[PDB]
């Protein structure tokens, strides 16, 4: 729950001091920014089954030997497995594009997601295919805003380079 | 940490009495079916990582409700954690197969696991199934009768150690219980 | 203007390096000094992983806080750099037995051949990785709380015996154990370990759990031998936890 | 350490002259590996330096380190 | 060898019997073959074990 | 390096202690297990570049999508280095069966494997369908003896319980 | 409880590791040691009614200043229980002979035992005596085999070490 | 730390080639000597405590300026780690012949031991005797020649392990030198 | 500097003894073998010109990243300072090989070597790779088993100079290392 509140508020709880100018002038910031990414978060929030569809086919267009017998997808059961995470990334940058901060991709999605995939031996380049399909489908404005489209991509860079 | 040689003595010791001959063939039997015990371990060993992913997504897999939101596997961070705790069960488990005692579970590992788990609202239930399928690997790794995995081994019988670790299996289930 | 050549002491930095009698005796003074200042970059880097563990997702935790009141966390400052400064004063006896009391520590420590390497070659390396290995996992004496009374009484008889080797062999305190060195400074000190012990007992519900399977580890590769040892650290993990290394003697 | 030391003062001089000339038997530091002079000369008739390579400087050829000094110096 | 008294030490090669020589040729240099040098000088004097 | 010996010198100097006969104990078991693995050591250094060519292309052969383009081996440059990458493993697993433990793997092929192969994208069941193609085309009889293979198929399954 | 068992999974609890291949060949040394540790227990358990009178005079013999009254030995409970010592150093060499270690004779015989032998002032010399008699009156091919008597005159100079 | 087997690796390693069968019998020799290497480890950790006893002891009746009021070993606690000191040099070359090579020798005991006397104000005169005399302690129970005491082994010839054993003696003389 | 007779010599003065003959036979060794000395010093002298190009031209073509722009033996100018200091390495191991004592090769090389390439960046894991090319060289040449170069001896054993100077090229590659 990294946001601009958690960061400036225990910074100075470690010097056990009040909060000062310096403290108060990043959270004029929030009341700057917050129009682009909450217009984000409600596009988003209303478009979700449309996009998560559009993103997990994508994965299987291009590797397609995940549909092998042995390998990941080989039945239906998991396939189906597979969208619940991609739907389970979006909703996680939803949350992260409301508290304004990496915090919600942090804490519950990405912190041990290494020590998971590996051990289940699910590819981590399917993930990147996935999430990296709806970074450049996007097109600035039609979709949101000049700037939502600006914070919701740097929220899909973050789940990028955290897998990559 | 005690092994088997350890075990005798300790008995004896309270005693006051020598080791001698009354309780040195139980030990000597240990010794002479010792190429086996190495031909168990190892084979646990060689496939003690798939041995917790064939576990705790068959745990999973008989009850669904752990990945709901509110469940014990739900994000990354407890996933990881219950897969971290299915290989440090089945290492000392590995300590205790080999050395013959299972004191380097009793002590090292579930001193205070009950009371460790009702502090973080582990369910004791179903960590009890990833426990018992766990069981059910290892009898089929020292028998040589996974059906997917065929390892090659000499010609005899090695009943009484494929249950020997169904008796530590067991030291465990009761503890959480 | 005056005719100012460069003097001899200023040239003399500009020359190549030989390798036999007094000219082997400058670049012997020359790569010692700058092996000095890259065991200090080796010391300061494995310090600033460990402090990435107290900020675990990107926010200051509870085990990183400087002291409660207004100047109570600049005299936190100030009396960390007097005790660096008391550290060199000690003699060969305790810099070069500090030495090798860390080498035995930091090998057990020591994950492959390569890290057992840089902790023989470089000392203030290795001692800034035992107390690095420590303030990770909080299997300090500033970290562990006592859950009975006889836990209490147990790390307390360890840390009696361990408040005897900051005395000397005749008795009397070194300099290895002060609180104050100023007007009033070691009530100052008596403010800011007061609350750090009221934040120890803040943890989480898996922070007290982690914690006390780390303390039994701790006790038991590195200060126990026997097995009576270790059953005084499986069931104990407090005064498994205020056995101290003997190189700072407090 | 006492009397034979030096004066450092860089300056020293003070003359704004034109420059002389030196040798050619120096170190160059550019090829350091070369022989240059002294392979062609009567460098090659005399008996060669004395330089102080030992940490030990043995008592035989203590003293035939100080027969060059009165030689020479 | 009586018109080239000379040739004494000159391995005759795949004519003759097989030399033995208790080298020790490595970087570390040091005789491996003291196992089979000691079976074949056995071999020399008696002829057999 | 953890070897037979290594593991009782560090442990009884750690202690602070003389070598005991526990100690010259374990060295006793190095001395009958070294005829075993020392045979598999030598029928591997004689062997390895039919091993690897049979095993390089044994996930080649099983995974193809690096050879699309953007993928991991798209060229004969990366072609080249998975064939290098293989040989790499099969060298250290002829080191590991002459000291007689995994302290090879563990130093110069395992430590860092997981921090590289992921930030250069490389897909960590590639390699793990090699390595488990040579533990399945090994028969006992015709080979090597057999606790040659008790050996040598343990260090192979060391290294696939480590990689993934 | 130092043994060849309890240091080589007590070293691989500490990194965190499974039992290897080189963890499994310690433990085959004391498959081929065994018989003559094993070989020396039963004659240990045959004779030590003997052998620790043989050597309970041998300090008698040597130290004739205990019996005195001004010194020690003054009476017949402190004479009985210096049998009552030597045949429990004979025990715990007759449980390290079991073990395969130095374990029993550590914690039980040997720690400590330098605070309570001088405050009880009882002299240490006495002691050393006794347990070298008994290196020195066996002799090897009649009383046991050859490899029983080098691990049973193994354990006895540890304790005179141990000892001072 | 490295042994024998480990020294013929890290050197393949820099040529990047496989341990084959031309430096494989360098090490079957290490394997057939074990039991002598094994027989005599055990001659000198027996005798231990008398040969730091027999050796700075001898010591300080060549030099009698050690026991002078000032001197080295002159004081009760001094010479309490000079006899400290002399059995940790005895256990690092005990480690170095079971293992068979001098890696443990120079990192963990001889690598800073020169300028650790340097500050401490060890005369390094009499440190090269005190662990001389060591040597031919070493070398005379090794090839069972004391006149005191004398071990029950097989009869056979190791002289190769009594002039290894003196290789790593003088190289504690040569590093404190 | 010392030499194989006067090794003895300093070794029999700390103990204020007279070298008299039940040493002086390992001494009479050192002179009956003297002419073999001298024979293995001349084959190495010989062709010295040729093992410091067959030993450094060996060096970048198991490592072509010297030759790499910014690389070490990269210029006319840098390649001519490798050759000059392969051929002073050879140079100090032979006047050791001819003493039978390597001090005037750790008091005039090795004293103070390594602190020089430090300062230089001189990469010290190439440089043991040209040290033991010039090693296998040089045994090459004592024990008469070179391939493209066949001398001629009596008949006789002269293993024990090719192990000698051996371990004379383990201290130039385990001084610098
Ligand atoms: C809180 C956030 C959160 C996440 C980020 C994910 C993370 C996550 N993913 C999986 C689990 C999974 N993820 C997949 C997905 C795939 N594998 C395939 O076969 C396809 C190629 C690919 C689709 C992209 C599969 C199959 C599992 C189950 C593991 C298995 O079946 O072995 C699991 C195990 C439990 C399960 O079955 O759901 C967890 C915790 N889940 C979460 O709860
Ligand atoms: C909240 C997240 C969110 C998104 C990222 C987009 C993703 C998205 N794009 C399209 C659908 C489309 N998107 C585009 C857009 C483009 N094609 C181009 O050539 C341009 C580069 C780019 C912007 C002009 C076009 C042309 C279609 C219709 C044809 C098609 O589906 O490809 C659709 C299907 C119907 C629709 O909603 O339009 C969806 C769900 N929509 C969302 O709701
Ligand atoms: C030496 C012995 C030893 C052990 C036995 C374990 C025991 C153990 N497990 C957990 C910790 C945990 N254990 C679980 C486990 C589970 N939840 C489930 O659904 C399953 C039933 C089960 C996995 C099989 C989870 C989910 C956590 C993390 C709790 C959380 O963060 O939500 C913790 C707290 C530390 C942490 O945060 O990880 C400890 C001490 N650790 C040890 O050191
Ligand atoms: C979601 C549905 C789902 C499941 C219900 C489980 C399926 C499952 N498999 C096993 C059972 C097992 N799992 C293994 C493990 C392995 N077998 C091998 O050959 C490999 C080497 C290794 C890991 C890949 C073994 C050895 C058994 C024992 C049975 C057998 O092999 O015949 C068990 C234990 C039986 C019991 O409870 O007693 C279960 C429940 N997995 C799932 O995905
Ligand atoms: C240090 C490494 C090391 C090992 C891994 C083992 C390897 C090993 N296992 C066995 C030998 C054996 N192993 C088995 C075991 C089995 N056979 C079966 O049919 C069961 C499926 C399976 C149980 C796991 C049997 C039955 C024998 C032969 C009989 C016996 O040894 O008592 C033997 C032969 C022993 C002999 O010939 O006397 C060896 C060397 N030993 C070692 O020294
Ligand atoms: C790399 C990780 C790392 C951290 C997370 C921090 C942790 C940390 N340590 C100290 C400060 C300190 N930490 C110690 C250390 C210890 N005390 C003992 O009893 C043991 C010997 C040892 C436990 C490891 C000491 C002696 C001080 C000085 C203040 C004090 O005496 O408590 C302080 C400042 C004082 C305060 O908390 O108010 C902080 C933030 N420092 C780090 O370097
Ligand atoms: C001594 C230990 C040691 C290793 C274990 C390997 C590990 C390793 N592999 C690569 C590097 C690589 N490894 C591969 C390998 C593969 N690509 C595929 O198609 C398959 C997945 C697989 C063969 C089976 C490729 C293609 C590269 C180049 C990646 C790149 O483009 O940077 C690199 C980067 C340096 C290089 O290019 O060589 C390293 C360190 N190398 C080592 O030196
Ligand atoms: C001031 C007078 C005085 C001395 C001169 C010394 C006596 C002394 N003894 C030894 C030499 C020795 N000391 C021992 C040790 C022992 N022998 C045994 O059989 C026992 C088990 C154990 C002692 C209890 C051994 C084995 C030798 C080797 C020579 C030998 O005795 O055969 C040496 C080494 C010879 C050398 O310098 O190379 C010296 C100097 N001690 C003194 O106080
Ligand atoms: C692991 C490697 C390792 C070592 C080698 C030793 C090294 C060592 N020796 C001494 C310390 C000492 N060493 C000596 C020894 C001697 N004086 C002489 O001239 C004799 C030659 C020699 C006796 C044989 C003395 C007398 C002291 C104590 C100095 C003093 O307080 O007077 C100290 C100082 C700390 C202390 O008091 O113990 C250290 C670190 N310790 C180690 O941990
Ligand atoms: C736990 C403790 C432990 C030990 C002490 C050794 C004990 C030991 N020593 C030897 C065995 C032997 N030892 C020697 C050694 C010697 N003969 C000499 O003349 C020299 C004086 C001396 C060494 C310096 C010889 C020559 C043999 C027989 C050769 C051989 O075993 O191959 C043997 C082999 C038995 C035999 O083959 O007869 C054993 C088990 N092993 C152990 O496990
Ligand atoms: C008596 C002993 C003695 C020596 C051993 C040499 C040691 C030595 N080498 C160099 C100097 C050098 N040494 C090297 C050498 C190398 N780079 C490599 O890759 C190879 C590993 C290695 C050659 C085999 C190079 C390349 C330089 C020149 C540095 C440069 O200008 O780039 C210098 C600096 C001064 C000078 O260049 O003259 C010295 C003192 N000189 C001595 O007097
Ligand atoms: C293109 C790449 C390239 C190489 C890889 C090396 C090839 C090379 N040659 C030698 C090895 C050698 N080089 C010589 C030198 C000579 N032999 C003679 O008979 C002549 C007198 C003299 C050269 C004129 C000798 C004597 C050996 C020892 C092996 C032998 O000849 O049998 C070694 C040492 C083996 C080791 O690593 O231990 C190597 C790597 N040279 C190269 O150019
Ligand atoms: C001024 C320069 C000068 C020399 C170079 C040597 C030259 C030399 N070498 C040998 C003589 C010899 N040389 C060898 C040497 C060898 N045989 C081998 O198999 C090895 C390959 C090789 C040396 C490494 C042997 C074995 C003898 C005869 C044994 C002996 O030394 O008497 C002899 C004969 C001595 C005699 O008459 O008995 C001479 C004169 N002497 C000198 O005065
Ligand atoms: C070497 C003797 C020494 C110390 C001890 C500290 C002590 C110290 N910490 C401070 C202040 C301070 N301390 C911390 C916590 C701390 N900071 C971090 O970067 C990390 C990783 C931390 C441990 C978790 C924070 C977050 C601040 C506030 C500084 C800021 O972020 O603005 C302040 C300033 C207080 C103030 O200005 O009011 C001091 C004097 N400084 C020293 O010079």
């Amino acid at each position: 729950m990294k946001s601009v509140i958690t960061t400036v508020v225990s910074a100075a709880d470690a010097a056990g001091r009040f909060p000062s100018n310096s403290d108060l002038e990043s959270i004029q910031g929030n009341i700057q920014r917050s129009a682009a990414r909450l217009e984000a978060a409600e596009k988003l929030a209303g478009n979700h089954e449309a996009v998560v569809k559009e993103a997990g086919d994508a994965c299987f267009a291009k590797y397609a030997y995940l549909k092998n017998p042995g390998e990941a997808g080989e039945n239906q059961e998991k396939i189906n497995k597979c969208y619940r995470d991609v739907d389970h990334y979006m909703r996680l940058v939803n949350y992260c594009l409301v508290v304004g901060g990496t915090g919600p991709l942090d804490e519950w999605g990405i912190a041990g997601a290494r020590e998971v995939y590996r051990t289940l031996n699910l590819p981590t380049s399917a993930y990147v295919a996935s999430i990296a399909y709806t970074r450049d489908r996007l097109c600035v404005p039609r979709d949101m805003s000049a700037q939502a489209g600006v914070e919701f991509s740097a929220y899909l860079d973050y789940l990028i380079n955290a897998l990559s | 940490m005690l092994d088997a040689f350890s075990r005798v003595v300790v008995n004896s010791d309270a005693k006051a009495a020598y080791v001698g001959g009354s309780d040195l063939q139980a030990l000597k039997s240990f010794i002479a079916d010792g190429n086996k015990r190495l031909d168990a371990v190892n084979s646990i060993v060689s496939n003690a990582s798939c041995m917790v992913s064939d576990a705790v997504s068959g745990m999973i897999c008989e009850n669904p409700g752990l990945i709901s939101p509110g469940g014990n596997c739900y994000t990354n961070r407890r996933m990881a954690a219950c897969l971290r705790d299915g290989e440090i069960i089945l290492r000392y488990v590995s300590y205790a197969l080999l050395a013959g005692d299972a004191s380097v579970l009793e002590d090292r590992c579930l001193n205070g696991l009950k009371e460790t788990y009702i502090a973080l609202g582990v369910p004791t239930n179903s960590s009890i199934r990833a426990v018992s399928i766990m069981k059910a690997q290892a009898v089929a790794f020292i028998t040589n009768t996974a059906t997917e995995r065929k390892m090659s081994f000499a010609a005899g019988d090695c009943t009484s150690l494929a249950s020997e670790v169904a008796s530590y299996f067991d030291r465990v289930g009761a503890a959480i219980s | 203007v005056t005719g100012a050549v460069s003097s001899v002491n200023m040239r003399r930095f500009q020359r190549v390096p030989k390798v036999s009698g007094f000219s082997a005796k400058v670049t012997k003074k020359n790569v010692n000094k700058a092996l000095d200042k890259a065991d200090m970059f080796f010391a300061k880097s494995v310090t600033m992983e460990g402090k990435a563990a107290a900020i675990p997702y990107g926010v200051y935790g509870i085990q990183c806080m400087e002291g409660s009141a207004k100047g109570m966390a600049h005299e936190k400052r100030a009396m960390a750099l007097s005790a660096a400064f008391r550290m060199n004063q000690r003699s060969a006896a305790e810099k070069t037995g500090a030495m090798y009391e860390n080498r035995r520590l930091a090998l057990i420590l020591a994950q492959n051949d390569h890290q057992e390497k840089q902790y023989i070659k470089y000392p203030k390396l290795a001692a800034a990785a035992l107390m690095a290995s420590t303030e990770v996992t909080r299997a300090c004496q500033r970290y562990a709380v006592p859950e009975s009374i006889e836990e209490e009484f147990l790390a307390a008889s360890v840390d009696k015996v361990n408040k005897m080797r900051g005395t000397t062999a005749s008795g009397v305190y070194k300099s290895s154990c002060v609180e104050g060195n100023a007007k009033g400074q070691a009530e100052q000190a008596r403010v800011a370990a007061l609350a750090v012990a009221f934040r120890s007992a803040q943890k989480s519900a898996s922070q007290f759990a982690a914690e006390r399977y780390a303390q039994s580890k701790y006790g038991r590769d590195l200060f126990s031998s026997t097995h009576f040892e270790e059953g005084y650290a499986n069931t104990y993990p407090a005064m498994a936890a205020a056995k101290r290394a003997s190189s700072y003697g407090y | 350490l006492s009397s034979g030391s030096s004066a450092a003062v860089p300056f020293s001089t003070a003359v704004r002259f034109e420059s002389p000339s030196g040798g050619l038997d120096r170190y160059s530091r550019v090829d350091p590996a070369a022989p240059g002079p002294n392979v062609i000369t009567r460098f090659l008739f005399k008996d060669r330096p004395v330089r102080r390579s030992d940490p030990s400087l043995s008592e035989v050829d203590r003293e035939a380190t100080m027969r060059t000094v009165y030689r020479n110096v | 060898q009586v018109g080239n008294p000379s040739t004494r030490s000159v391995s005759v090669g795949s004519l003759g019997p097989k030399v033995f020589k208790s080298e020790g040729i490595n970087s570390n240099a040091q005789k491996t073959n003291n196992e089979s040098i000691l079976q074949a000088s056995y071999l020399a004097v008696f002829g057999r074990m």
